[PDB]
RNA sequence: CAGAAUUCCGUGAAUCAUCGAAUCUUUGAACGCACAUUGCGCCUUUGGGUUCUACCAAAGGCAUGCCUGUUUGAGUGUCAUU
RNA sequence: GGACAUGGGUUAGUCGAUCCUAAGAGAUAGGGAAGCUCCGUAUGAAAGUUGCACGAUUUUUCGUGCCUCCUAUCGAAAGGG
RNA sequence: UUGACCUCAAAUCAGGUAGGACUACGCGCUGAACUUAAGCAUAUCAAUAAGCGCAGGAAAAGAAAAUAACCAUGAUUCCCUCAGUAACGGCGAGUGAAGCGGGAAAAGCUCAAAUUUGAAAUCUGGCAACAUUUCUUUUGUUGUCCGAGUUGUAAUUUCAA
């Protein structure tokens, strides 16, 4: 699953960036993703983490937007596309999220 | 509500008998030890032969769980003779031996021949 | 038997053992006449049964 | 509703009302068996918040447990060892008296599963508890998704393994630095196991 | 007197056959088997006696029903006719 | 003692039966080493111990 | 050797009669064995014993099927006719009992089911 | 070692393989009570021998704690109507 | 030959056991004990097999009845019988 | 006098259920001494052996009354590291964790506290019918009646709200 980018705590590691557990409620809100829908399309939700700065919020909102733009949601009923789905599901394959959204 | 005794006793109550919704065992077992299990074989040692021709008594190897009642019925049902007395012993090999004396109106020698161990 | 003894001595212990007012206000019930009028009204507004 | 009032009033154990009721009930409890069935929870609000529900398959039992420490059960105070182990008198059982209450009721009702328990009373000799039990064979329990979990065999005698609320407390199960000794044996094994890798 | 002559008075059994395990270990006056603990509803056993445990544990006997269970699991506990 | 229990008597019968020679055709089987046995008990030598 | 498919075609009473004949015959073979007998009769003891077993099996098969018939569509059935899996399997929650869900849980699965999705590189 | 050639171009040998139906003695947690006793009882039905009550036989039953429910009750526990 | 091999041999209403209780053992009530278990034996228990015909044709032991200080069992092949 | 309710009994009452075994691994209780300290008592051996209770295919733990003190992290478990470190210790002999970081695997939730009050909307059992089957052996559905339940069974909510 796609993971957020977070800064590690303490002065020894706060210069680095690493994968976190899940996206905050504010981050999902600002990217236009309901928290109940997030899990259904592989977006983890971390209710504990918060955004103390705009930089953390914007960085992870950008990760979600890139994920959504590369995401192909199949319709619940095959051959009857609905809102939020895709109509070109033919070229769907298992791809690495790190190939599309690496931690930089 | 007059109590003439200084002792309270439990009152009597109905106590229904069992009315099961299902029989626990589907098929009743056939009689264990009917008559072909009770009489195992005639005994034809030399001492048994003397019992046949001197005391009008037959000697049988019988089931360990047979008693003098069931040995009498088994001999009557299998060989149609009427024992007058039955004596029983458990041999040192652990098997049961019965001395079946027949009435004065039957001949043990003829019964032995009819069974075929002579 | 022990259960009969218990429920009788329980009534006695409640008679001794001075009772705090919030508990003592019970055992002061409606009189017979007022109680009949109350139940006459209540019996008019009974909840509907399963058949009803 | 009434439950909030019962919760707040239950906090006032020194009030005249609760002192009187405690005295009469403790006397009543001492008159019956050490373990006896309760027709209903004496504390309906406390029972609900501990998982009890007023449906078939939920059972309340009451039990009194002797108060005080654990005298070392050695013949004449004789311990046959070093002075650090010569103590007999001022010793303490590692499990709570509430845990013992659950253990004994669970043995008494071996067809049931112990769910939880709560304090109801005490005098100098006894503490009184009510133990909530569930019948895993009853259909009302087995078809109920909120209590269904307890039917599964992993929950057999959870009180004997310290898996009730009071059992996990007595085991020191908790999060963070104050509970580093954690599940003791498992933590001890992790620290006392020599790990010898294939160095290649 | 403590040796040879005193062995002449040994003619009273302290133990007889245990109904549960069949060993000549049933203490008559205690009515208890020194080996298996009969009539207690638990089989006597001690972790200091691993060799004693090995003499009597599962698999030293017939295992009649346990072998049937093993065969049934192999096919998923099926019933009915083929 | 001739005063004996049924259970004791049953055990004596079994003990006497196991106290017999093996028939030779048992040892003549292909792949059998039943030629001699260390289970020949005798009354004066090795005691039954109930 | 009696043929079991032929045996199943017979009534229980006739089978009971046939069984008594076999037992009487087996008793005769054993008497003759004691008082000297050839090897054919000795092999006939074993065959007769297996024939008695075949008849007993048919009688019991018939009786059990009748019991299964009598208890068809009944809530409570004789114990020997129920499953003989393991004791633990008999006590386990049924698949139906395991699949029970609250209304709240049913609604959640209806409105937010896990989707099928893919990431295009 | 035989025996079985009433079988061998066959629903048929085999201590064969496999296995979804059965049988499964006395026991054992072990369950009518016991047990250094194959000791001593009780219940239901069906049979035997003159026996609706004795005796014999067979079949099926009779342990404990606890749970849900049933029935029959107990209480100078609390009440309504006569 | 008490060794070895092959066979044979122990018959009960009246002799014992079985029944009874003894010192004692010991379930149950109930109380201890973390527990293995310990104490206890009408014990702080609603611990009932027995005594009556009131219904019942009609020549007899199934229904309520009102009743009353009952009792686990094991324990003797020399005690009792 | 009866009936209701409450509490308490009895039954070979209708249907269930527990015990015993296996203990490598798992969760607890109880609990030594040999030993080391060149003696020895605190200490160590050891929260170990023995003793007792209780499980599963794994168990336990688990969605923070958790870290931190950062630009902060984010249930649990396990590995590497932290680290033979901080610390404990006749500060003697000896003992000795944790946060961060990397990795394996990842998943999240349920109640109690609320007036459904224009309607106990909930549940068990019996009986009957109808389905169903690893299966005449399994598992349900509907109807009806009786019980449970207002001293509260359902429904929306569980603080992330
Ligand atoms: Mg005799
Ligand atoms: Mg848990
Ligand atoms: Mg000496
Ligand atoms: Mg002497
Ligand atoms: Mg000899
Ligand atoms: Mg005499
Ligand atoms: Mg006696
Ligand atoms: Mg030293
Ligand atoms: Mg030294
Ligand atoms: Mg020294
Ligand atoms: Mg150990
Ligand atoms: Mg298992
Ligand atoms: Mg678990
Ligand atoms: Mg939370
Ligand atoms: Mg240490
Ligand atoms: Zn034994």
């Amino acid at each position: 699953a796609i993971r957020p980018a977070v800064k590690p705590p303490t002065i020894r590691y706060n210069m680095k960036v690493r994968a976190g557990r899940g996206f905050t409620l504010e981050e999902l809100k600002a990217a236009g993703v309901s928290r109940r829908v997030a899990s259904t399309i592989g977006i983890p939700v971390d209710h504990r983490r918060r955004n103390r700065s705009e930089e953390s919020l914007q960085r992870n909102v950008e990760r979600i937007k890139v994920y959504l733009a590369h995401l192909i949601v199949f319709p619940r009923k095959a051959g009857q596309p609905k809102k939020g789905d895709a109509t070109d599901v033919s070229g769907a394959e298992q791809t690495d999220v790190a190939a599309v959204l690496p931690i930089t | 509500k007059v109590r003439t005794s200084t002792t309270f006793r439990r009152p009597k109550t109905l106590q229904l008998s069992r009315k099961p919704k299902y029989a626990r065992k589907s098929v009743a077992h056939a009689p264990r030890l009917d008559e072909y299990k009770i009489i195992v074989n005639p005994i034809n040692s030399e001492s048994a032969m003397k019992k046949i021709e001197d005391d009008n008594t037959l000697v049988f190897h019988v089931h360990l769980k047979a008693n003098k009642f069931t040995i009498k019925e088994a001999v009557r049902k299998l060989y149609s003779v009427e024992p007058v007395k039955i004596n029983t012993l458990i041999r040192p090999n652990g098997t049961k031996k019965a001395f079946v004396k027949l009435s004065a109106d039957a001949d043990a020698l003829d019964v032995a021949n009819r069974i075929g161990f002579l | 038997p022990e259960y009969i003894r218990l429920q009788r001595r329980r009534k006695i212990l409640n008679l001794r053992l001075k009772v705090p007012p919030a508990i003592a206000q019970f055992q002061k019930t409606l009189d017979k006449n007022t109680a009949t009028q109350v139940f006459k009204l209540l019996n008019k507004y009974r909840p509907e049964t399963a058949a009803e | 509703g009434a439950y909030k009032y019962l919760e707040e009033l239950a906090k006032k154990k020194q009030s005249d009302v609760n002192l009187f009721l405690s005295r009469v009930r403790a006397w009543e409890y001492r008159q019956m068996n050490v373990i006896h069935r309760a027709s209903r929870p004496s504390r309906p609000d406390k029972a609900r918040r501990l998982g009890y529900k007023a449906k078939q398959g939920y059972v309340i039992y009451r039990i009194r447990v002797r108060r005080g420490g654990r005298k070392r059960p050695v013949p004449k105070g004789q311990t046959y060892g070093k002075p650090v182990h010569q103590g007999v008198n001022h010793l303490k059982y590692q499990r709570s008296a509430r845990c013992t209450a659950e253990e004994r009721v669970g043995r008494y009702c071996s067809n049931l599963r112990v769910l939880n328990s709560y304090w109801v009373n005490q005098d100098a000799t006894y503490k009184f508890f009510e133990v909530i039990l569930v019948d895993p064979s009853h259909k009302a329990i087995r078809r109920d998704p909120r209590i269904n979990w307890i039917v599964n065999p992993v929950h057999k005698h959870r009180e004997s393994r310290g898996l009730t609320s009071i059992g996990k407390k007595s085991r020191g199960i908790g999060k963070g630095h104050r509970y580093n000794n954690s599940p003791q044996h498992a933590t001890w094994l992790r620290h006392n196991t020599l790990s010898l890798r294939r160095y290649r | 007197t403590k040796g040879t002559q005193s062995f002449g008075m040994r003619h009273n059994k302290s133990h007889t056959i245990c109904r549960r395990c069949g060993k000549r270990s049933f203490h008559i006056q205690k009515s208890t088997c020194a080996c298996c603990g009969y009539p207690a509803a638990k089989t006597r056993s001690y972790n200091w006696g691993a060799k004693a445990k090995r003499r009597r544990t599962t698999g030293t006997g017939r295992m009649s029903y346990l072998k049937k269970v093993h065969r049934s699991f192999k096919n998923g506990f099926r019933s009915g006719k083929p | 003692p001739s005063h004996k229990s049924f259970r004791t008597k049953q055990k004596l019968a079994k003990a006497a039966r196991q106290n017999r020679p093996i028939p030779q055709w048992i040892r003549l089987r292909t792949g059998n080493t039943v030629h001699y046995n260390m289970k020949r008990r005798h009354w004066r030598r090795t005691k039954l111990n109930i | 050797a009696l043929k079991t498919f032929e045996l199943r075609k017979q009534s229980q009473e006739n089978l009971a009669e046939q069984l008594q004949e076999l037992r009487q015959e087996l008793a005769s073979l054993r008497v003759q064995k004691i008082a000297g007998g050839s090897g054919s009769k000795l092999s006939k003891i074993k065959t007769t014993r297996k024939d008695i077993a075949r008849i007993l099996t048919v009688i019991n098969e018939s009786n059990r099927l009748a019991a299964r018939e009598a208890y068809k569509n009944k809530k409570y059935i004789p114990l020997d006719l129920r499953q003989k899996k393991t004791r633990a399997i008999r006590r386990a929650l049924t698949p139906y009992e395991q699949s029970r869900k609250t209304l709240k849980q049913i609604k959640k699965e209806r409105y937010f089911p896990l989707r099928k999705y893919a990431l295009k590189a």
